[PDB]
């Protein structure tokens, strides 16, 4: 449908950004994981913890 | 046609943070991709062209790169005036197509709103309608609950809110909630109250007046 | 300075026709591509059409083909967009831009944009009411006051304070579409409490579509 | 300016459409002048408009 996946981006230095991905659940999901992978190139390996049946993510970068 | 898929849909970050927005072309577009910044109500402004070249006069904190069909716009040190919707555009084939846009908002510390209320003017009351305006000035974050009570009765379906864009200097919002009634109904009642709930306030603030005071 | 200026936008009935102009200066359109790009309220940018005035080559978005035509008069250094068979979904701000100017392969200059509203509804000028400062609109030695600009159609309305001399502390809210089908907005300004009664505060409201121009002095009641 | 016998023919069809109002008729005529390459598309849209206002 039209869901909004909300994401907390938690960086190694403690900085936090928040992001939204819109689309069908599956498209939004794929887009959030793709974005995480991209950011990990600069910010270190990511870990994604899912909450609220996948509609909320916490993504941490190792540095 | 070629479509441009931008991510995320929105991103909120603190002044001084490094921010990264992406755009993906559905097939090869070489480097024929431009990035634009659009402030609400204004023409888009060119930042970057041919994927990585900075347009004249654009601050050096903006940069673009390309890997295959993936394009990235990076703001190296987010400034409060950088809030905008950013769009990518390919011109490799006609029709040139735009991405759906990424809205960038500035994160900052909490600030409670100044709350004020305005009765209907006498001029308006000479007509058949009364508008009661509740103002929340210069607050953050944007989230807030504003409820109307007339003679302690909770109002529903008869008010509308409007919210400003972030201040370009201090990144706060302001909000108006307008309660609309017929003159006759307005005249039937005496106490008009706007109740505001916000993160910055230790408990909700009610701003109130009596008709005719 | 390179400059593009769009004109000709306004209210038109569904099925109706309108013609936009884009007047260019500080460069010759014979040397560039000229594009039209639109943005529906709250939505993204959508490409509409382009011309290369030097040879007259044109291209169009599929959704406007046959209904809109782009052209250019190089002697007037002006481009045009004829728009027929208009529909509700054509409601948008329409921007003109150049591409290829000075060899830059992107849209480096844009006009300010011109709003096109496709609707069966009639034009209506706003009523302007004061939002008087009072003991209910003041705190910490500063006071809020404003103007309620109510019941107009179509967009847009502009509001300035003191003929543009007063810009600090001004918040002009985005218009809201009421249930009636008419728009309404408020503009407020925060000023020193002590200035009330000594400094004149006037909101200047202009609604071009109804030819309405109103200067409303706001005072404590 | 001048026109070929194809362009003259496009004008003629639109000129004669009974269900267009004068704003629409002249708007489409203007489009024909604007961009000869779009003649066929323009006539098609004018026809659709004409038919819908029958
Ligand atoms: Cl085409």
């Amino acid at each position: 449908s039209e869901v909004t996946i909300k994401v907390n981006l938690i960086f190694a230095d403690g900085k936090i950004q928040t992001a939204e991905f819109k689309g069908t659940f599956e498209e939004a999901t794929a887009e959030a994981y793709r974005y995480a992978a991209l950011l990990a190139k600069v910010n270190g390996e990511y870990t994604a913890d899912l909450e609220d049946g996948g509609n909320h993510m916490n993504i941490k970068f190792a540095g | 046609d070629i479509q441009m898929t931008q991510s995320p849909s929105s991103l909120s970050a603190s002044v001084g943070d490094r921010v990264t927005i992406t755009c993906r072309a559905s097939q090869d577009v070489n480097t024929a991709v431009a990035w634009y910044q659009q402030k609400p109500g204004k023409a888009p402004k060119l930042l970057i062209y041919s994927a990585s070249f900075l347009y004249s006069g654009v601050p050096s904190r903006f940069s673009g790169s390309r890997s295959g069909t993936d394009f990235t716009l990076t703001i190296s040190s987010l400034q409060p005036e950088d809030f905008a919707t950013y769009y990518c555009q390919q011109h490799y084939t006609t029709p040139p197509t735009f991405g759906q846009g990424t809205k960038v908002e500035i994160k900052r510390t909490v600030a409670a709103p100044s709350v004020f209320i305005f009765p209907p003017s006498d001029e308006q009351l000479k007509s058949g309608t009364a508008s009661v305006v509740c103002l929340l000035n210069n607050f953050y974050p944007r989230e807030a609950k504003v409820q109307w009570k007339v003679d302690n009765a909770l109002q529903s379906g008869n008010s509308q809110e409007s919210v400003t864009e972030q201040d370009s200097k201090d990144s706060t919002y302001s909000l108006s909630s307008t309660l609309t009634l017929s003159k006759a109904d307005y005249e039937k009642h005496k106490v008009y109250a706007c109740e505001v709930t916000h993160q910055g306030l230790s408990s909700p603030v009610t701003k109130s007046f009596n008709r005719g005071e | 300075e390179v400059q593009l200026v769009e004109s000709g936008g306004g209210l038109v009935q569904p099925g109706g026709s309108l013609r936009l102009s884009c007047a260019a200066s500080g460069f010759n359109i014979k040397d560039t591509y000229i594009h039209w790009v639109r943005q529906a309220p709250g939505k993204g940018l959508e490409w509409v059409a382009r011309i290369y005035p030097t040879n007259g080559y044109t291209r169009y978005a599929d959704s406007v083909k046959g209904r809109f035509t782009i052209s250019a008069d190089t002697s007037k250094n002006t481009a045009y967009l004829q728009m027929n068979s208009l529909r509700a979904e054509d409601t948008a701000v329409y921007y003109c831009s150049r591409w290829g100017g000075d060899g830059f392969y992107a849209m480096d200059y844009w006009g300010q944009g011109t709003l096109v509203t496709v609707s069966s509804a009639s034009t209506k000028g706003p009523s302007v009411f004061p939002l008087a400062p009072s003991s209910k609109s003041t705190s910490g030695g500063t006071a809020a006051l404003g103007c309620l600009v109510k019941d107009y159609f179509p967009e847009p309305v502009t509001v300035s304070w003191n003929s543009g001399a007063l810009t600090s502390g001004v918040h002009t809210f985005p218009a809201v579409l009421q249930s009636s089908g008419l728009y309404s907005l408020s503009s407020v300004v925060t000023v020193p409490s002590s200035s009330l009664g000594t400094q004149t505060y006037i909101c200047n409201v202009n609604h071009k579509p109804s030819n309405t121009k109103v200067d409303k002095k706001v005072e404590p009641k | 300016g001048s026109y070929n016998k194809d362009q003259q023919s496009a004008f003629y069809e639109i000129l004669n459409m009974p269900n267009l109002n004068e704003a629409q008729r002249n708007g489409f005529i203007q489009s024909l002048k604007d961009d000869p390459s779009q003649s066929t598309n323009v006539l098609g849209e004018a026809k659709k408009l004409n038919e819908s206002q029958a």
